[PDB]
């Protein structure tokens, strides 16, 4: 769990060296860039249920895994898969806000894959789950912050796939 | 010895006094000492590996 400013200082650390000028130009880069972070997250944080039930609304609802026998057929299973997609939103947050994706495969992406192998969760449908909630939230910010959202959207595909 | 063009062989103290010891001319050892350069001990104690 480190942000921008946290792995800067632990290479500079792991160096031993003082912040030279490229330390200092990646510093400046985040400090202009986090103001545009909270915004994105006051908006998102507005808006987590609404995300939620728009990404089901687009790629999970009327196909099979809502019927019978899908991974998504009972209340406990919607209920359970509601709260995966919270939980992908919510670390995406933090994620873009500390503008580094070591909160997701400290926090998210440990043992997210053994656990959905165990259970039988579809990790395709999720990951097509996160992509619709990462284009309804890239709808919702604008162009620039959907970006910075996206990017790490995609880490956690990439780490669940 | 009837083969080449005469050329300046000997300098005055004056003479090579005059262009060598200007400044842009000059180099750093001419006349008194100079110390040696080495990085502070701390520093090198400092760094990730001997
Ligand atoms: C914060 C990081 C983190 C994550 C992400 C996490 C996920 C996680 N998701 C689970 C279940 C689940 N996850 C899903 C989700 C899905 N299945 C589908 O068909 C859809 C494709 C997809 C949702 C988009 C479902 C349906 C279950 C319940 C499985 C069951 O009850 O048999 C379980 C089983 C235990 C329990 O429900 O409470 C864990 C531990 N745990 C964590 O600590």
């Amino acid at each position: 769990m480190q942000d921008a400013i946290t792995s800067v200082i632990n290479s500079a650390d792991v160096q031993g060296k003082y912040l030279d000028g490229s330390a200092m130009d990646k510093l400046k880069a985040y400090f202009t860039t986090g103001a545009l972070r909270v915004r994105a997250a006051s908006t998102i944080s507005a808006n987590a249920a609404a995300i939620v039930k728009e990404a089901v609304a687009k790629s999970l609802l009327y196909s099979d895994v809502t019927r019978p026998g899908g991974n998504m057929y009972t209340t406990r299973r919607y209920a359970a898969c509601i709260r995966d997609l919270d939980y992908y939103l919510r670390y995406a947050t933090y994620a873009m806000l500390a503008g580094d994706p070591s909160i997701l495969d400290e926090r998210v992406l440990n043992g997210l894959k053994e656990t959905y192998n165990s259970l039988g969760v579809p990790v395709g449908s999720t990951v097509q789950a996160i992509q619709a909630m990462k284009e309804v939230t890239a709808g919702l910010v604008g162009a620039d912050a959907g970006r910075e959202m996206g990017v790490y959207f995609d880490y956690i595909c990439s780490g669940l796939s | 010895g009837e083969d080449t063009v005469p050329y300046e062989r000997y300098l005055t103290p004056g003479g090579y006094s005059l262009r060598q010891t200007r400044p842009g001319a000059l180099r750093e050892d001419v006349g008194v000492k100079v110390k040696v350069e080495k990085t502070a001990r701390f520093i090198e104690l400092g760094t990730s590996s001997t």
